[PDB]
């Protein structure tokens, strides 16, 4: 089957350079061309250029020239996109696509990459427990939560009672504040079964971390 | 630069139902050899866009028999007869007839269910964060629909607010509702100079705003 094996993901600092690949298989490499697309957190997709076959090489979309540079390697089926003068404004997912003629356009894509451009150092979270709403707000079902604020990089794991409380949980998308991230999750359960001290919040941040209990 | 405008951005459809998406371009996409080089791609959460239709009407390999393609030059429409579970996602369209290529804005197709009012919950600062010196107040407005809501923080009646961090979930797999969290962060200093802290939400399930607040920590 045709397949394009891009290889990412990158976490890098400002003003640096990164070259990211696209390896094609299942087809005659020199009978097509590789296009590259930017997937913004603003989520519309954006074409930056094409190299090989029909072409507007080096890099070539009004926005991206001089910024990105595109190169090839027929001996080992790999394309190369090179971004440099990197900023946070360049954190995105970069796709590589086979540019097909009249059996029209992008018929195969890459998995995407993900590049995170930050100045923040590896920072372990401060996780602290959210106990029952106003304190007088426990009548029929209660909701409790845990704040995981201030860590770098992603991700973080967060469960409630080892994995056994899954119903009614809601964990949020990590949002970014000022170089570091924050996450929250809430569990709602029946009022008669807590304050037993039967609920513990479990957080794991791979650069070494661990879990808090909702007391009384 | 052919701007492709596509509407609607959001389309709540019941499964089983039929849907249609408009895609439109500022310059005719009919090339000198005669073809409209318009295309539709589907990007599912967390996957890479996949082609779904090319030219205007051509289905790609193993695309289910239920998607049509129609158009010419500046107006084009995708239609699906029975919307199915594996069809929720963002549809895109592109034009290859002119360089550079442009992608339309996207149309996220969601499930259409009934109005549900958020359950709102406010939490005071963790007695062990004060010890650090920060003071966050978190507020969850869980399980509501439609997605439109606006949450406001009031400290002692005033809504002076800027230190807010909001986060939102996508449409739940079971009840098809959403959930949001709002966090107003302050310092232990700022925080211990005030009394009440309110959280209030505006959603079409109530003509009165939903309010939640508590009192204390000062002097």
């Amino acid at each position: 089957q045709v397949q394009l094996q891009q290889s990412g993901p990158e976490l890098v600092r400002p003003g640096v350079s990164v070259k990211i690949s696209c390896k094609g298989s299942g087809y005659t490499f020199i009978d097509y061309a590789i296009h590259w697309v930017k997937e913004s957190h603003a989520k519309s997709l954006e074409w930056i250029g094409v190299i090989s076959a029909y072409s507007g090489d080096t890099n070539y979309n009004q926005k991206f020239k001089g910024k990105a540079t595109m190169t090839v390697d027929k001996s080992s089926n790999t394309a190369y996109l090179e971004l440099a003068r990197l900023t946070s404004e360049d954190s995105a997912i970069y796709y590589c696509a086979r540019g097909g003629w009249l059996l029209l356009s992008f018929d195969y894509w890459g998995q995407g990459t993900t590049l995170t451009v930050s100045s923040a150092k590896t920072t372990a979270p401060s996780v602290t427990p959210l106990a029952p709403v106003c304190g007088d707000t426990t009548g029929s079902s209660v909701t409790l939560g845990v704040l995981v604020k201030g860590y770098f990089p992603e991700p973080v794991t967060l469960t409630w009672n080892s994995g056994s409380l899954s119903s009614g949980v809601h964990t949020f998308p990590a949002v970014l504040q000022s170089d570091l991230y924050t996450l929250s999750s809430s569990v709602t359960v029946t009022s008669s079964t807590w304050p037993s001290q039967s609920i513990t919040c479990n957080v794991a941040h791979p650069a070494s971390s661990t879990k808090v209990d909702k007391k009384i | 630069d052919v701007v492709m405008t596509q509407s609607p951005l959001s389309l709540p459809v019941s499964l089983g139902d039929q849907a249609s998406i408009s895609c439109r371009s500022s310059q005719s996409l009919v090339h000198s050899n005669g073809n409209n080089y318009l295309h539709w791609y589907l990007q599912k959460s967390g996957q890479a866009p996949k082609l779904l239709i090319y030219k205007v009407s051509n289905r790609f390999s193993g695309v289910p028999d239920r998607f049509s393609g129609s158009g010419s030059g500046t107006d084009f429409t995708l239609k699906i007869s029975r919307v199915e579970a594996e069809d929720l996602g963002v549809y895109f369209c592109s034009q290859s007839t002119h360089v550079p290529l442009t992608f339309g804005g996207g149309t996220k197709l969601e499930i259409k269910r009934a109005d549900a009012a958020p359950t709102v919950s406010i939490f005071p600062p963790s007695s062990e964060q004060l010890t650090s010196g920060g003071a966050s107040v978190v507020c969850f407005l869980n399980n509501f629909y439609p997605k439109d809501i606006n949450v406001k923080w009031k400290i002692d009646g005033s809504e002076r607010q800027n230190g807010v961090l909001n986060s939102w979930t996508d449409q739940d797999s079971k009840d098809s509702t959403y959930s949001m969290s709002s966090t107003l962060t302050l310092t232990k200093d700022e925080y211990e100079r005030h009394n009440s802290y309110t959280c209030e939400a505006t959603h079409k399930t109530s003509t009165s705003p939903i309010v939640k607040s508590f009192n204390r920590n000062e002097c």
